[PDB]
C-alpha cells in the first residue's frame, strides 16, 4: 500500500476545499494562510432545510494533530448550536459522532462536516430549539 | 436591585478569597471587574490576570458569564479568554460568584490538556510540557506584568 | 516497490545535480527530503532551501507532489510553499523524472515567472528591485545554515 504523508494528505484536502470541489453545504480551508503545518481549519456547514437549523451558516474550527489522518481531529463550533453531539462550549463529543467515535484514516475533514449536517436531520435534533441567529459562545 | 447580588457584592469586597479581587463597575452592579493572581508553582506565578464577569437577569437561576481580558497560555482557555466550566448545565443557585472565581483560580493550577478548549495550545502541552510552560511563563511576563 | 523509483533514488544519491540533494525518508521510500541551494546572482544566493517531495500512487503517469518547507519570497511560490510549475500540473510526461522536477524548481529560482493576481507577484511586477530586497532579507532569516 502507498502511504501518503500527513502534509501531502492535508494539501490534497486543501486543494479540494479551496477549489469548491466540495459537497453541498460544506466549506473548509485553513484558518491561517501561512500555517505551514496545515493544522487549524476554518469551516462552515449550512443548516438543513426543513429543520430548526435552516437558513443559517455555522462557523466551526477543526484541528488536525501530528498523527492525522491516523487519529481523529478535534472539532469545535464557533457559531452557537444546540445538538446531541455538541457540548455547552461548542466541542463535538467524540462518542456522540460515529465517524469520530470509530475513526478511519480514509475519513476526511469533509466527511466530518457532512456527518454533522446529517446529525441535524436526526429526530433528537430536528425540532430542538436554538439560540438567536449569529450567536457565539460566551 | 435584588438582595442576593448586593450581599454577594459586599461579601466579595469585605472578605475576598486569597489571590482574588472582585468589584462591580460604577452604575452597573451586574458588570464585574476581576483580578486573579497567578498561583504559586505555575507558569502564571507573579502575574495578575484581568477578567470580566456579567450577571444575567435570571441570576442566580442562570450562570454568570466570564472571560479573561489578559492573554494567557493555557490549554483550557481560548485565544479570546473564554473558558469551559461545567458549573457555567451543572449550574445551581446553590453556587455563588465566589464559587466561579475559586474554580477559575483552581483551573490555573490544574490544566487539563486532554480535555482542551484550545487544541493547538493543548497539543503543545502534551508534546512538550516544559516548553509550553516556558512559553506560558513568558506570556505571564509580558501580558500580566501588573494588572 | 518499482524498479524505476529505486533507480531514480540511487541516481539522485550517486549523481546529484549541482546544488540539489535528495534522499528518501526512512519511514517512506516515496517521501523525499530535498535541499536546493539558492542560485548565484539571485536574492536567494547562499540560502539553503528545504523541500519535501511525494511520489503518488499513479507515478510516473502523474507528476510527483512537491512543496517548499523553507519560507521564500517568490512570485511562483505561496505562503505554504506550494509551487506554480507547468510540469507539476498539466505538462507532465512519464519520460520526465524527479531529477527534471528538481532542476525546473531550481531554474525557477533564477527565472521567476511573474506573469503566472498574487500580492507577491504584483510586487515583483511593480518594483523588482524592492521585491528582491525583501526576498534577500527572508533568505537571511529563513534560509541560513544555523
Amino acid at each position: 500500500e502507498v502511504i501518503v504523508p500527513r502534509s501531502f494528505r492535508l494539501l490534497d484536502e486543501l486543494e479540494r476545499g479551496q477549489k469548491g470541489n466540495v459537497s453541498e453545504g460544506v466549506s473548509f480551508g485553513l484558518e491561517s494562510a501561512d500555517d505551514i503545518t496545515l493544522s487549524n481549519w476554518s469551516c462552515t456547514i449550512f443548516g438543513q432545510p426543513g429543520t430548526v437549523f435552516e437558513n443559517r451558516i455555522y462557523s466551526l474550527t477543526i484541528f488536525c494533530d501530528d498523527n492525522y489522518p491516523d487519529s481523529p481531529p478535534t472539532v469545535k463550533f464557533d457559531t452557537k448550536i444546540e445538538m446531541s453531539c455538541v457540548d455547552n462550549c461548542g466541542r463535538v463529543i467524540k462518542n456522540n459522532l460515529h465517524i469520530l467515535k470509530n475513526w478511519n484514516r480514509n475519513y476526511t475533514i469533509e466527511t466530518i462536516l457532512i456527518s454533522l449536517r446529517q446529525e441535524m436531520l436526526s429526530s433528537a435534533n430536528k425540532r430542538l430549539p436554538q439560540p438567536n441567529e449569529g450567536e457565539v459562545y460566551s | 436591585i435584588p438582595r442576593r447580588i448586593t450581599k454577594e457584592t459586599q461579601n466579595l469586597a469585605n472578605e475576598p478569597p486569597p489571590g482574588i479581587m472582585a468589584v462591580p463597575v460604577p452604575e452597573n452592579y451586574r458588570h464585574f471587574n476581576i483580578l486573579i493572581n497567578g498561583p504559586d508553582g505555575t507558569p502564571y506565578e507573579g502575574g495578575t490576570y484581568k477578567l470580566e464577569l456579567f450577571l444575567p437577569e435570571q441570576y442566580p437561576m442562570e450562570p454568570p458569564k466570564v472571560r479573561f481580558l489578559t492573554k494567557i497560555y493555557h490549554p483550557n482557555i481560548d485565544k479570546l479568554g473564554r473558558i469551559c466550566l461545567d458549573i457555567l448545565d451543572k449550574w445551581s443557585p446553590a453556587l455563588q460568584i465566589r464559587t466561579v472565581l475559586l474554580s477559575i483560580q483552581a483551573l490555573l493550577s490544574s490544566p487539563e490538556p486532554d480535555d482542551p478548549l484550545d487544541s493547538k495550545v493543548a497539543e503543545h502541552f502534551k508534546q512538550d510540557k516544559n516548553d509550553a510552560e516556558h512559553v506560558a511563563r513568558q506570556w505571564n511576563k509580558i501580558y500580566a506584568n501588573n494588572n
